[PDB]
């Protein structure tokens, strides 16, 4: 140690010697390598020998070229030790100062200035006057630097030198271009701007330790190569399913079919038909009034439907600028990604169909369940191990280096043998005290109590309360503060936690009191909620709540600055690039040639597309940008940004979720060591019959009551009780709006009801003479059967008895609906679920009170912001919203409402922040993504309280819901997550199994398979011993000859792709000669297998596979060419030929990267059946609530004509799309609707209902309590999945 | 917002009555104008009379001994769009008895279209001077007192083997 010498020319000579000497007849310690400090074992720097030519201080590099430099702060340079260029000698005095220069931290300062400033006026749109020369200097700065790197050292001439780095690439084609446009005219600037945006990647090189977190984000992402393989693979299969089917049925158009001949007119004149024109005319079509797009239908039963003289037919263009489509695999590969990440997949949902029939939703719940809920899963599980092992790897690192320490320091411990006190301590006196804490702390929920109770409607006596209350509660807290700042030190003892929070509130309030309310007094009265933090001390779920919080801006710094650098360039780059093409083609999207809500024209509008794609909402506005900019590059932006931002988020969610875990702890402070006052403030407060059964009937009673007991048991009782719950709860199906066409089965329906309720009580009567009242009143079942039964009679015997038409009894008999939940108790993949559910729900009602009262802040942030400000005047007859001009206020308005002027109306949006319990609703939209959009839409149209608002005149309050997501939907869900994994691990801990959604009768299968997973094979293969002469038989065994049969049927794969809906007849003919040629190469070599192998026919199973899968073929393929004759069933063939794609699946043949991913799958399939059917036991029961109280809502928004609530089947499809949380908003909008809106008293055909109104809280409470469950579940699919996954990942033998 | 039902065949004599005549369209969000006729071909006649007429929110009844003061509109009220055609008979006698035509002629006007369409609606009405419980109703009740008692036998039944083999086990042993 302790070497240091200055690279003297003898230094150089002995270095050459010494590798000469080595050429004429090796690891370097990663401790010291270079760029990092140095080990403390070699000492400090000598007097001033920093920046000196020292030599190399490792092996490995004695021979060869180096250099060494160090700086005051402590790093490692090693350059060349020739002269760079040949030309500059090391002594000769330029390269010394440049090198100090370069090891300097002024200078590392300065560029990271020159990069914010110059990044910063990238920010602005349009270039000034004044800012030519702003860019000159720093284009000037920046060669700047190079220079000095090009004194540093050599172009990478040899060693270590400059254009070796690859943030030296990066910086030199910066340079490079920034000179090539700086004078020469040459250069068009939206092609020139978008490039100058790589300055931005260099804070990465500048800016200490973000080289290593972008090392390491690309090490969590280098695992995802088998998982990218089977996503691509089910995608293409997926889609080719879909083209199959759906081939056009997206054009589908009700065309006036009645034609007009006499009155054909044409372009050019004289009449005429003209086919394939009359189809492409937008008038000739039928667009639903308030829509924009023409209503698409089909030619199915159960299709959609157009009025009288309109006709379907394949017509027009497909919706959404034709880029929602089928037609062609691109585009269903498209629309399909579209729904492995569920954005806005409703609409297709919704479209297909409509324009395909309501049959067909099974297929959208097959890529739901597989495609978009197993791939992101897989995706989410690969990115977790591999963080999980980089973790790993870093303690492993950090733990040696702790243990060497432990050396060192053996190595160095064997080596070294006016009466103002008086005043003070008497505040003092009322400060250790717990009195005064409770006091403050109850302050503290007071005053949240009082700054909740404030509404939009509020009279003055409630104003004069609220704002006497809020004056008397700062005054306290004011008082408070001040008395704690003269007990200590009136200018110290501020600085030990929580001192300097609580001085800045209490500073914030006081000048909030003064200034008056000229201006932004509604956001500064909205940061002394903070103090509600101050709860945190007390409330551990809270304190870990604030320590999720503070380790993003902390420890995990580095992360969350590199996704707001990857989010700024995201943003800068669009804004340049399509920056000026949205005004350019403004009314190629937007009728009104003025831009739409959602353009790309300035820096925040960018901003905000781009936190829009990262929340997941991005087709919306790939269209807008497609139909502007063309769509390679707007698909190749949008793709990027939705990959790169999604796995930085996903990384730094799991980087947040480890810090989370006990990990963060080191037993550095004492485990819950302090005592909380509260009790010993307590403390010091209260300081100051039965008759035998061994006789003649007592015998007889105990053997009925053991009979009653064994009738119980039977395990044919329990059958016959589970088909007649089943019986019963399906009666409930037949209850739609149709039940008047139907009277027979009504009627039948009707008595046989009084035959189940017979039952049930015959039922409850004997399980109550069986169990015994006590074992029968002890648990949770037998408590809520009998609810159920004792419900039952009352409607019963008081419906018997009259008042058939009470509100009671009508209120009652929709309570009905629970029959279906008495399968919980008899299914027992429903009852381990649901136990389960219920012993872990103390962790989720925990972490959900304080999730509430965090929200409650965001709630009263938005009310004290939004309050009154969403009203709007309306005309009803333009179906528009007035101009500030026409009208300004509400008075404006009722002016206009003068006489019997109906039409105007002073409508208020049904979700708004008028209190705390919508701004709850309102939240709760936002947090969800659904919804949110007319909520930020009337947001930043709000002006002030009672005024019509004007377009974008508030831009700035997007900020408020941005941060919430970040906040509320972000932060919080770490929090649920990491409890949730918490206590299921102790879950596991406690009840010692393998498995909690798995039964007992399951697990012997789940041990059986994975005894199945790691068996090896066996290959026996005998002699034909026959006329065969075993030459077929060494050829099938031929790699060769799998080689070729693979590759054929990539080939087909490859074939199936070309189809297209508007293909020429001919194309059509070659398919079909290219499909044929196949299909009799495949049954060649069907004949080729058969017949020269069978003994081995039921072993392996792949054999059948492709004997089933043929058969198929040539049915599909011939049969469906001979049906034609004396039948037509024109969507049956498109199924039979699905079929074709069987042959896909024998690429799983040799696929061991995926073939594991699928056994997996199999492995968690049981898993996930029981709680696929608790959710479907739950889909029915709000399904059969939903017809029992939506089934006559206006038509309005996502209700319509084929989407609603009359008929079980549309209650299923609404509630499966709601399932996935996809568009609740749009369901939820039509039973907020109001007497002014819905018709009180309306007339049904058919039906005694009157009215088509709703009602808004049982609305509101149905689609909040779905909401919760359909989470719960589903969150319970994803635990359960990643398990599995990491399970089947984490296995390996021999 | 519509359920098209059929009405009853069989009317009770000396009783009011509803003949129900609905025929919505297609889609609930169009509108159109709407306007309908009856027919009545008695039992023994072969051919139909026009009886009524409604259009323009009034009624026309035409000149005949069995019909005047003994039938009202029970359609749709309150528009010219009409999907209730029915009408309400006051008095059942024995002259209505017949086939009734329900013609309802209505026109829908799009963006630069209009479309006429009639429809023709046939109702039997078959006049009784009882009133006939429908055998549905007897089957139904028939078959759940027959279920309700095969179970009470058969629980009692079972409950009794069980109670004498557990009788016999536990005096043995
Ligand atoms: C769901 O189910 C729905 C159930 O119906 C289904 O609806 C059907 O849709 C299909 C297509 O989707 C429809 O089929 C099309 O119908 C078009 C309508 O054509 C009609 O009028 C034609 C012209 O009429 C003139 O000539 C007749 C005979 O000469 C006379 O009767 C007319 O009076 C008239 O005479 C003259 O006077 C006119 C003015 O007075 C004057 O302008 C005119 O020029 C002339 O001098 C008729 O030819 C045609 O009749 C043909 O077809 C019917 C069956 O519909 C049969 O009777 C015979 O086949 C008869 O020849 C109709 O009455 C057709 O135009 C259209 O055909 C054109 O396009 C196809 C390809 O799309 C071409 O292959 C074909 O050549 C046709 O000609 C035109 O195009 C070609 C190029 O494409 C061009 O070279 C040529 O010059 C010409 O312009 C096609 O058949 C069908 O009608 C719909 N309903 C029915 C009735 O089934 C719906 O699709 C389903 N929806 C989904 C997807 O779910
Ligand atoms: C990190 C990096 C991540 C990946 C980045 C790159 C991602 C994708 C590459 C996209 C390349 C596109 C190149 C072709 C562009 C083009 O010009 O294409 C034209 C065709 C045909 O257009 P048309 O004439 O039918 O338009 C009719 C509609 N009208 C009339 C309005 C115009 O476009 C079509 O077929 C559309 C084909 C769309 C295919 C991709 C869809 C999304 C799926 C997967 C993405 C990757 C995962
Ligand atoms: C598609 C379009 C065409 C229509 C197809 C319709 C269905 C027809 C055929 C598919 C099933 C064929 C029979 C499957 C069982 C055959 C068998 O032998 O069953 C045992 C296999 C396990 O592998 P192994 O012993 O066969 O091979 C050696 C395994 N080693 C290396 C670990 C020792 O069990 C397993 O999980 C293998 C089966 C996994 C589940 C397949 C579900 C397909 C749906
Ligand atoms: C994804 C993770 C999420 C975690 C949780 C986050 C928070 C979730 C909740 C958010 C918001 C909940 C509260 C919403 C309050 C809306 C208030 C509102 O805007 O209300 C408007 C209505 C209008 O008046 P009206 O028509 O009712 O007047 C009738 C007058 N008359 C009786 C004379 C006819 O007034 C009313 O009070 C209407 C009824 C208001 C209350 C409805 C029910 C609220 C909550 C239900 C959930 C219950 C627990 C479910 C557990 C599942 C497991
Ligand atoms: O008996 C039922 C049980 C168990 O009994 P056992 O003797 O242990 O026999 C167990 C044996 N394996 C067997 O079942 O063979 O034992 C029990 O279950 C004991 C229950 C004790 C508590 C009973 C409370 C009251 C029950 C309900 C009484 C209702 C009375 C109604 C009177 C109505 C009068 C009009
Ligand atoms: C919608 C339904 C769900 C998605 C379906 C997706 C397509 C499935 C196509 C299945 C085609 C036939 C598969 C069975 C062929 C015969 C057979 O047994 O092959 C042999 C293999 C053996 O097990 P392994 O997983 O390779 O073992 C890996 C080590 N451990 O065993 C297998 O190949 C079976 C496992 C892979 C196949 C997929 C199973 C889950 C479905
Ligand atoms: C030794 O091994 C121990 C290990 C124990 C933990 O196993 C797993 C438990 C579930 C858990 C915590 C794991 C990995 C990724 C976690 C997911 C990341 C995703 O992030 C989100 C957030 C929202 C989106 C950004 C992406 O999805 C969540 C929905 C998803 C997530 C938080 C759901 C829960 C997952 C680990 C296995 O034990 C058998
Ligand atoms: C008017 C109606 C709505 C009243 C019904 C309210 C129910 C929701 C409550 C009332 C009584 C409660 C029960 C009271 C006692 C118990 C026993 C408890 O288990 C024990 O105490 C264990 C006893 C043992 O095994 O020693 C489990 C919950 C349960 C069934 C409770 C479940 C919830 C019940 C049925
Ligand atoms: C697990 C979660 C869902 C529990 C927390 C639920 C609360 C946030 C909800 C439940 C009941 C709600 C209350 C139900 C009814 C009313 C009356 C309502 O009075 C009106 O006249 C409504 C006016 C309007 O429609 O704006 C004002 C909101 C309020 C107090 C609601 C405020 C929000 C409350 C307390
Ligand atoms: C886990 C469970 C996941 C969801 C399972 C849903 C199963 C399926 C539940 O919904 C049934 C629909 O898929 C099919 O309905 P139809 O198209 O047959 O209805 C036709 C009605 N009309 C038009 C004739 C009146
Ligand atoms: C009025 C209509 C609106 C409100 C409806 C509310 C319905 C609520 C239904 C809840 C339905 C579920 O309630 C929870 C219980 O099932 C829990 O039962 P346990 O698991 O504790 O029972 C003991 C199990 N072991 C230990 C014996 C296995
Ligand atoms: C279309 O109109 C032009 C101009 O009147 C005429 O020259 C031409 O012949 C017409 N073609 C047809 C289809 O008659
Ligand atoms: C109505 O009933 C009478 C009963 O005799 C019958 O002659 C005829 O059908 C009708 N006559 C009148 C009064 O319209």
């Amino acid at each position: 140690p302790d070497s240091f010498k200055p690279f003297t020319p003898e230094s150089l000579a002995n270095i050459e010697r010494r590798i000469a000497e080595s050429k004429l007849k090796p690891k370097p310690n990663s401790d010291l390598e270079a760029g990092k400090s140095l080990p403390f074992i070699y000492g400090d720097i000598p007097q001033g020998l920093v920046a000196v030519p020292l030599e190399d201080f490792d092996p490995y590099y004695l021979t060869q070229k180096t250099f060494v430099v160090l700086n005051r702060g402590k790093t490692l340079f090693r350059f060349s030790a020739t002269p760079a260029l040949y030309i500059l000698s090391p002594f000769n005095l330029i390269r010394r100062i440049a090198i100090k220069i370069l090891i300097h931290s002024v200078f590392s300062m300065i560029i990271m200035c020159t990069i914010l400033t110059n990044c910063v006026f990238m920010t602005f749109s349009n270039p000034p006057d004044w800012s030519k020369n702003v860019e000159y200097t720093f284009t000037g700065i920046y060669t700047f630097e190079s220079l000095v790197k090009i004194i540093a050292r050599g172009f990478c001439i040899d060693g270590f030198t400059f254009l070796r780095d690859p943030w030296n690439w990066l910086d030199f084609s910066v340079i490079m271009m920034a000179y090539i446009t700086e004078f020469v005219n040459l250069g068009n600037v939206s092609a020139l701007r978008t490039f100058r945006v790589l300055r931005a990647l260099k804070t990465i090189s500048v800016i200490p330790g973000l080289k290593t977190i972008v090392g390491a984000l690309i090490q969590s992402v280098k695992k995802l190569s088998d998982v990218m393989i089977l996503t691509v693979f089910c995608l293409s299969v997926f889609a080719l399913i879909g083209l199959q089917l759906f081939m056009g049925n997206l054009r589908n158009k009700c065309v006036v079919w009645p034609i007009n001949f006499n009155e054909s007119y044409l372009e050019n004149g004289t009449k005429g038909f003209d086919w394939e024109e009359y189809i492409n005319n937008k008038t000739n079509f039928y667009t639903v009034p308030g829509m924009l797009e023409p209503l698409l239908c089909g030619n199915s039963s159960d299709a959609g439907q157009c009025p009288e003289g309109y006709q379907c037919m394949k017509a027009g263009r497909n919706p959404n600028y034709g880029y929602t489509s089928f037609d062609t695999f691109s585009w269903a590969f498209l629309a399909l990604f579209r729904l492995m990440t569920q954005d806005y997949w409703e609409n297709l949902y919704q479209l297909t169909l409509r324009a395909a029939g309501k049959t067909y939703m099974i297929f959208f719940v097959l890529v739901i369940f597989v495609g978009s809920f197993y791939l992101v899963n897989l995706i989410l599980a690969v990115v977790a191990m591999a963080y999980e092992e980089q973790n790993q790897a870093t303690l492993e690192e950090a733990e040696q280096k702790e243990a060497e320490f432990k050396a060192m320091l053996e190595q160095l411990k064997k080596q070294q043998e006016p009466y103002w006190i008086k005043l003070k301590e008497i505040v003092n006196l009322i400060v250790m005290d717990p009195f005064v804490d409770l006091a403050i702390t109850i302050c503290i929920v007071l005053n949240t109590l009082f700054m909740a109770m404030e509404h939009h409607p509020m009279t003055p006596q409630f104003e004069h309360v609220l704002a006497v209350g809020n004056l008397v509660f700062t005054g306290i807290f004011t008082a408070e503060m001040f008395l704690k700042l003269i007990a200590m030190d009136p200018y110290y003892y501020f600085q030990e936690g929580w001192n300097i929070f609580d001085g800045f509130i209490v500073s914030l309030s006081l000048m909030e009191l003064s200034l008056a309310d000229v201006e932004g007094l509604s956001v500064l009265r909205s940061f002394r909620l903070l103090r509600v933090f101050k709860l945190a001390k007390s409330w551990p779920t809270l304190n870990m709540l604030i320590k999720i919080i503070g380790n993003s801006v902390g420890a995990l710094g580095n992360l969350t600055l590199v996704l707001a650098i990857i989010v700024f360039i995201f943003a800068v780059v669009g804004m340049q690039l399509f920056g000026k093409s949205y005004k350019e083609c403004v009314c190629k999207i937007n009728q009104d040639c003025e831009l739409p809500r959602w353009h790309m024209h300035d820096f925040f509008h960018s901003f905000l597309i781009v936190f829009r794609v990262l929340c997941g909402e991005w087709i919306e506005t790939m269209w807008d940008c497609m139909e502007v900019a063309g769509q390679a590059m707007c698909l190749i932006v949008f793709m990027m940004v939705m990959v790169i931002g999604n796995l930085v988020v996903l990384n730094l969610f799991l980087a947040l979720l480890l810090s989370s875990f006990s990990a963060d702890n080191l037993a550095a402070t004492d485990d819950d060591g302090e005592m909380n006052n509260l009790q010993i403030s307590v403390i010091r407060i209260k300081k100051g019959c039965q008759v035998n059964i061994e006789e003649g009937l007592g015998k007889s009673w105990w053997i009925l009551r053991k009979t009653c007991f064994l009738i119980v048991e039977h395990n044919w009782f329990e059958t016959f009780i589970i088909f007649m719950i089943l019986l019963s709860s399906g009666a409930l199906a037949f209850e739609d709006i149709y039940i008047e066409q139907r009277k027979t089965i009504r009627t039948i329906l009707e008595y046989a009801d009084k035959v189940f309720t017979y039952i049930f009580i015959l039922e409850m009567l004997l399980k109550w003479t069986a169990y015994g009242f006590v074992k029968f009143f002890t648990n949770a079942w037998c408590w809520l059967d009998f609810l159920i039964v004792a419900v039952s009679l009352v409607s019963l015997i008081a419906n018997a008895l009259g008042y058939s038409e009470l509100g009671a009894i009508k209120s009652l008999r929709t309570l009905r609906a629970l029959r279906p939940l008495r399968a919980l108790s008899r299914f027992e993949g429903m009852r381990v679920v649901v136990n389960a559910l219920v012993g872990a729900i103390p962790s989720i009602m925990n972490v959900l009170l304080v999730c509430l009262i965090f929200w409650l802040i965001f709630s009263i942030m938005g009310v004290n912001l939004f309050a009154g400000k969403y009203h709007y005047c309306f005309n009803e007859t333009s179906e528009i919203r007035f101009e500030i001009e026409d009208v300004n206020n509400k008075t404006e308005c009722e002016k206009l409402m003068e006489g019997n002027n109906t039409e105007i109306r002073w409508k208020n949006v049904k979700i708004n922040f008028d209190n705390v319990g919508a701004g709850y609703l309102a939240l709760l939209q936002v947090a969800t993504f659904k919804g949110w959009m007319d909520i930020m839409y009337a947001a930043v149209d709000s002006r002030k309280p009672d005024e019509q608002p004007k377009y974008e005149d508030n831009i700035y309050m997007y900020i408020y819901f941005v941060i919430f997501i970040i906040f509320g939907s972000f932060f919080t869900l770490n929090l649920f997550i990491g409890v949730i994994i918490d206590n299921f691990n102790q879950q596991k801990k406690k009840f010692g199994g393998q498995d909690i959604f798995m039964t007992e009768e399951q697990k012997k299968y789940y041990n059986a398979m994975k005894k199945l997973g790691s068996k090896k094979p066996q290959k026996p293969i005998p002699r034909p011993l026959n006329k065969i002469q075993g030459i077929v038989f060494d050829f099938v065994t031929q790699q060769a000859f799998d080689i070729v049969i693979m590759m054929l049927i990539c080939l087909n794969m490859v074939t199936m792709m070309v189809e297209t809906d508007t293909q020429s007849k001919q194309m059509e003919n070659i398919l079909y000669w290219i499909n044929l040629v196949f299909v009799i190469f495949f049954t060649c070599e069907c004949v080729l297998k058969m017949f020269a192998l069978r003994h081995y026919y039921f072993t392996i199973g792949w054999n059948i596979f492709d004997f089933v899968v043929v058969i198929l073929s040539i049915v599909g393929m011939f049969l469906a060419d001979i049906i034609e004759k004396y039948f037509v069933s024109p969507t049956l063939f498109r199924v039979i030929r699905l079929a074709r794609i069987g042959r896909i699946l024998r690429l799983i043949k040799g696929a061991k990267g995926i073939r594991t991913l699928l056994f997996a799958l199999m492995m968690s399939l049981p898993a996930l059946f029981n709680i696929g059917l608790l959710l479907f036991l739950v889909m029915f029961i709000f399904s059969i609530f939903g017809m029992s109280n939506f089934a006559y809502v206006k038509h309005e928004a996502g209700i319509d004509d084929m989407f609603n609530f009359e008929t079980f089947g549309n209650s299923m499809i609404c509630l499966f799309q709601i399932t996935t949380s996809a568009g609740w908003d749009g369901l939820l909008l039509p039973i907020l609707n109001r007497p002014p809106d819905c018709s009180l008293d309306k007339e049904h055909p058919g039906s005694g209902f009157k009215g088509d109104c709703g009602n808004p809280s049982v609305g509101i409470f149905f689609f909040v309590s779905y909401i919760i469950i359909s989470f719960l579940i589903v969150v319970n699919m994803y635990i359960a999945i990643i398990l599995e996954n990491f399970s089947v990942a984490t296995e390996e033998s021999a | 917002g519509c359920v098209e039902v059929d009405s009853e065949t069989e009317a009770v004599y000396g009783m009011t009555f509803k003949i129900l005549c609905i025929s919505c369209k297609r889609r609930s969000e169009t509108n159109a104008e709407t306007f309908t006729e009856w027919t009545f071909r008695q039992k023994g006649t072969e051919e139909f009379v026009k009886i009524l007429r409604y259009e323009n929110e009034v009624l026309q009844l035409e000149e005949d001994e069995r019909f005047e003061g003994r039938v009202v509109w029970n359609g749709s009220r309150g528009t010219k769009d009409l999907q209730d055609l029915s009408i309400f008979i006051t008095n059942v006698t024995y002259n209505h008895s017949g086939d009734y035509e329900c013609h309802v002629y209505r026109l829908l006007f799009f963006e630069n279209y209009e479309h006429n369409t009639s429809v023709v609606k046939k109702i039997h009405i078959e006049v009784v001077d009882k009133a006939n419980r429908d055998m549905a109703s007897i089957v139904s009740e028939i078959m759940m007192y027959v279920l309700i008692v095969v179970l009470t036998i058969w629980l009692v039944a079972e409950m009794i083997y069980c109670y004498k083999k557990i009788a016999a086990a536990t005096e043995t042993a």
